[PDB]
RNA sequence: GGACGCUAAGCCGCCCGGUGGAUGGCUCGGCUCGGGGCGCCGACGAAGGGCGUGGCAAGCUGCGAUAAGCCCCGGCGAGGCGCAGGCAGCCGUCGAACCGGGGAUUCCCGAAUGGGACCUCCCGCGGCUUAUGCCGCACUCCGAGGGGGAACGCGGGGAAUUGAAACAUCUUAGUACCCGCAGGAAAAGAAAGCAAAAGCGAUGCCGUGAGUAGGGGCGACCGAAAACGGCAGAGGGCAAACUGAACCCCGGGCCGACGAGGUUCGGGGGAUGUGGGGUUGUAGGGCCCCCGUAUGAGACCCUCGCGGGUGAAGCCGAAGUCCGCUGGAACGCGGCGCCGGAGAGGGUGAUAGCCCCGUAGGCGUAAGCCCGCAGGGUCUCGGGGGACCCUGAGUACCGUCGGUUGGAUAUCCGGCGGGAAGCUGGGAGGCAUCGGCUCCCAACCCUAAAUACGUCCCGAGACCGAUAGCGAACUAGUACCGUGAGGGAAAGCUGAAAAGCACCCCGGGAGGGGGGUGAAAAGAGCCUGAAACCGGGCGGCG
RNA sequence: GGUUGCACCGUCCGUCUUGAAACACGGGGCAGGGAGUUCGCGGCCGUGGCGAGGUUAAGGGGGUUAAGCCCCGUAGCCGCA
RNA sequence: CAGUUCGCUCCCGUGACCCCGGGCUAGGGGUGAAAGGCCAAUCGAGGCCGGAGAUAGCUGGUUCCCGCCGAAUCAUCCCG
RNA sequence: UAAGGUCCGGUGGAGCCGCCGGUAUCGCGGAUCCUGCCGGGAGUAGCAGCGUAGUCGGGUGAGAAUCCCGACCGCCGGAGGGGCCAGGGUUCCACGGCAAUGGUCGUCAGCCGUGGGUUAGUCGGUCCUAACCCCGCCCGUAACUCGGCGCGGGGGAAAG
């Protein structure tokens, strides 16, 4: 109905097109990584989350019990 | 000698040999226009040829 | 070495292969007793590769 | 509607690939009005071995014998329709039987004339 | 397509571009979007767009709007439909229409009616197409005509479909593209009192 | 002075002719998908490859010195002689071409196998015959094998760039790649199972359970299953206990529809145990006793006549080629008229329901398949009585070290060491042990059906169209390059019919020009014929 | 519209750059080729259906030449703490 | 002229000499009177294909028009 | 405003639109971009350099500085010559040609076309064994077209 390129259209001569550069958008280092990228990580690779807060960290505990003597009500 | 041509080596020349003549003019005529001579034509100074 | 390697050796002249049987190429090797585009003289099989390489260029060849 | 080959390029394949005995089925031509009703035979593949007359392309109303019937050409020739060459000869005039219509029917082969009285109705 | 050929590099000391072409002869590439015999930016996939689900619901009050589009005669006008009967718009026949399926005894009662005339529409060819597309097939079609419900004598009646235009169904296996091809609503149609009873009962 | 009195060369625009091959229309090709088929073959000498072979043959295609072929049967049957539309010549209508099945010959090389070998050649036996002709033989099993096959399947061996913004666990991945091996599916598979403790009882696969449990620099990441709804269904046979030859195989003959079944004659296996018995679970294992008693109602198979459909890819199949007009030719315009269980799509000199292939409809059989219908043969079974029977070993399980997986204390398997028990016993239910409760018998084997492929055939397109889609629509994996491994193009279009230009002038001229060539600005990679560009000219400037 | 004289103004184009007429980079000329696509998941939005409920997947039956549409299936998910 | 040539000049020319044909040694391996030189115009570790469209914070480039609003080049952390 | 559309005249000689709802291998000025075609440079450089060869009559022919015949003059002279090893494969020979090929030229030619030419007891290959190689069997390896031992057999010199 409406394309990508629809909405790029063939632009101003951005030769970029909504991303600024065109030295920021030729790979991965430019995203600053690939996938999460780090968290608890020593170094800062991703520092700050996509949150203000920064960055919200994993490895907490509190055991589940085996699923068959659970039960929760209804 | 060159050395040396075996028996059926010989007949392979002779294959060869026959490739570096041009199409005959009964052909053409058959086919009703045309057909154009055909890379197949054989030097003997120019002609360096893998097996 | 150094480019510049045609002048100096009237090579090729006679060869170090020759003509196979088995696939007619120019690699039935005389030094040996092996066929290095399909195996012979050592085999009983034909080379047997899921690369292809060999595989592939002798279907198209066939 | 009808099972259909709606590829037009599949249909030509169809057409020039054809087996010898049906190549004989694209070269019939529909009988004159007198006999079309009389054995019911709406066609009949042309031969040799009859007379039949041209009433579309150059000649009009004109008949003669069919000289030859051309498989791979698929065309037909039949005498008086004919060309006039320009180095002096009287060359024949190729037209296909779908402009012409078979004015008689001769049979001198035995399978055709148990055909004729018979299937073809 | 497109990776059929190595590609190898040219590479710079020369003084043209270090874009890569092939091995034995420069004079085509590969893995890049030019070239003959190569890919784009991307090929088209057989993983596109080919299923598009409907609610129940949703699919159903469709029907309803697209028949209550056909018993108006100015929609029906519009879609190029031209109609006898002003006042009277679908048309119920009596039951005994489903059983002829000689082509020409049920072609009388169509003409008397005053539907033949869209008929008359579709023997003028208009699913006629320009271009190349000719080379593909699936043009010097025939017009949508009317559309003949029954309730039965099978799904295509034997005397009904030799004629311009009109396309047979049952009212078990009716569908929007019926009633409105294209989503351009305003096509008559034709029932069947065994057909008009069981459509009257709701299936879904 | 000013005036066009002569401003060449040249600049700019346009025009005309050429060059060039873009552009549009054209497409016997690709590409993707759906359905079905094909579902193995080979020393009984395969596939693949080589060189010849045609009247003229350069390549392709087809064949094998019987050389673009030979024979037989059945089918369709009136013109043919591949691509290739030349001439000569050849054969058929007294049955060709073509299609299906089957057969003959089927060179040399190649698993190639007697040996060697640049695709050739030589030989040692034995049969054979006029004989060298001609037929069989000399690698490795037992008294049947190599090798090939489009992918898929089984079992092993098993990376790294990459990710983690670096980097080593981890990740990539049980991927790529390598070796052996089977089939038309493979393999799994008839319970020492599950564990909602309740309910179920062989096994695949699809949807779901779920990005859930769990793993993990606890970082990135990785990741089930039981269960549910479906699909399709089919179960049995060995070892032993106890009997103890009651048994099995092979070649020849006979009898019988070659068969189902049985007999005899020469050998071999078998008392280191064939057969009877019995087979997940203790069956009471044995020996008994009543009776019908393993003949068997069936159930299965085999033989052969009939009937029905299927199956030689082949048959048959309605209706305008009417009139006037234009045109090179109507498939156009006007008019009249025709069929339908039948207005699909190509073709025909153009735009055709009724000109033609065809079509809706129905039909066909040999080898071959399925069912019942005439005969013959084989065949499972059923109760209660004492001592309950080693009833499957380096197994179960444990110890040491790994591999691997979601597998966590609780995956799975391997190597090294230790090492049981006798259903009276043992195992399992996600830590150990002991107890309760429930289920279930490992250490023997096979298994139909539902599930994987894409060689092939057909049908289809919001798919592409000759500097695009396969590298390749046209003699292509060809030409061609490289020691080799391996790499790899370009080349589609006359016209209705070739009428493909007689005859004449000129030209050394086969070239070209003049004239005659329906259109030739369709006259020979010839439909159309862009731009850049070159020449001359026109208009302006100089 | 073609071309030209006069008055006036006028240091290409694209990129790079704080600044380009540039002694920064790239271009002989014309034609053709030539670069925002698919899938999964998450977060947004607009429209539309239904409503304390909503939605069915797989499958076979069915219909059709095939097929889609039409009906069955509520397995299962989500919300109602 | 030549992807290593031409002329002149120079060293060796019975020697640990040159030279032909056959065979042998292969990729973290050879070979080396030892230059990290050489191993088919490629060697501080050959070529080929597959993995593979490796990855980049790095250069170049990314195509039709119009209308409206219209910047920041500062601040914290980070093997940044 | 525009992206873009429409009409006329010539050419062309068979297909072609508009409207609405969909769809994407959908729109180019540049990439030291890829490809095809074409101009300037130029009719310039190159067709001189090394031990540096032609020239005059006559024959032929459409055409003759370089084709041939005659005369005269050179260059090479144990070696820009003769015979052979390797290699080439028909280049050999004959006849007919000049569009193409020969650093110009062409009637000539190894180019183009078509026929034809290599005849072996006593030459050599084959054979012998050499350095050395390969196969079968045993064995290894999970396995192999992998690997070598111990056996058995064959191969191995166109300059011995």
């Amino acid at each position: 109905m409406i394309r990508r390129r629809k909405k790029v259209r063939k632009l101003r001569g951005s030769h970029t097109h909504g991303w600024g550069c065109k030295k920021k958008h030729r790979g991965g280092g430019s995203k600053g990584g690939r996938g999460m990228a780090g968290t608890g990580k020593r170094n800062k690779s991703k520092w700050t989350w996509t949150i203000k807060y920064a960055p919200d960290h994993l490895g907490k505990r509190g055991f589940s019990r085996p699923p068959e003597v659970q039960r929760e009500v209804r | 000698m060159a050395r040396n041509k075996p028996l059926a080596k010989k007949l392979r020349l002779a294959k060869a040999l026959k490739q570096n003549r041009r199409v005959p003019v009964w052909v053409i005529v058959k086919t009703n226009r045309r057909v154009l001579t055909h890379p197949k034509r054989r030097y003997w100074r120019r002609t360096k040829l893998k097996e | 070495m150094g480019s510049g390697t045609a002048t100096f050796g009237k090579r090729n002249s006679t060869p170090t292969h020759i003509r196979c049987r088995r696939c007619g190429r120019v690699s039935y090797n005389v030094k040996k007793g092996y066929c290095a585009a399909c195996g012979f003289g050592r085999s009983r099989r034909l080379r047997k590769y899921r690369w292809s390489k060999k595989w592939k260029k002798k279907k198209n060849a066939h | 509607m009808k099972i259909s080959s709606k590829q037009p390029r599949k249909q030509r394949k169809f057409l020039y690939n054809a087996p010898l005995h049906v190549r004989q089925k694209l070269m019939s031509a529909p009988l004159s009005r007198e006999l079309r009703e009389k054995y019911k035979v709406r066609n009949l593949p042309v031969r040799v071995g009859d007379k039949v007359r041209i009433m579309r392309g150059d000649y009009k109303g004109h008949e003669g014998k069919v000289v030859e019937v051309d498989l791979k050409r698929y065309r037909i020739y039949v005498e008086g329709a004919t060309l006039r060459k320009t180095n002096g000869t009287e060359v024949f005039y190729p037209i296909h039987p779908s402009n012409v219509m078979i004015i008689e029917l001769n049979l001198e082969d035995e399978k055709r004339k148990k055909i004729i009285e018979r299937r073809a109705g | 397509a497109g990776k059929r050929r190595v590609t190898e590099n040219i590479g710079k000391g020369h003084s043209m571009a270090r874009v890569e072409r092939l091995k034995t002869p420069p004079r085509y590439a590969a893995f890049v979007p030019f070239a003959r015999g190569g890919r784009r930016t991307h090929p088209p996939k057989v993983e596109k767009i080919i299923w598009e689900d409907i609610n129940k619901k949703e699919k159903r009050l469709a029907l309803m709007s697209a028949i209550a589009a056909t018993a108006n005669y100015d929609l029906v006008r519009a879609r190029g439909h031209i109609i006898d009967n002003v006042p009277q718009l679908p048309l119920i026949v009596v039951d005994d229409l489903q059983k002829v399926q000689k082509t020409r005894e049920t072609r009388e009662i169509f003409k008397k009616l005053g539907i033949w005339d869209d008929i008359v529409r579709a023997k003028e060819k208009s699913g006629v197409r320009a271009g190349k597309g000719k080379m593909r097939g699936r043009r010097y079609k025939k017009a949508k005509g009317p559309l003949i419900v029954v309730g039965k004598n099978e799904g295509i009646v034997l005397g009904a479909r030799n004629h311009p235009g009109v396309d047979v169904v049952v009212v078990d296996n009716l569908g929007v593209e019926h009633l409105a091809p294209g989503t351009h609503p305003g096509r008559l149609t034709v029932w069947t009192v065994s057909a008009i009873e069981r459509l009257r009962e709701l299936y879904g």
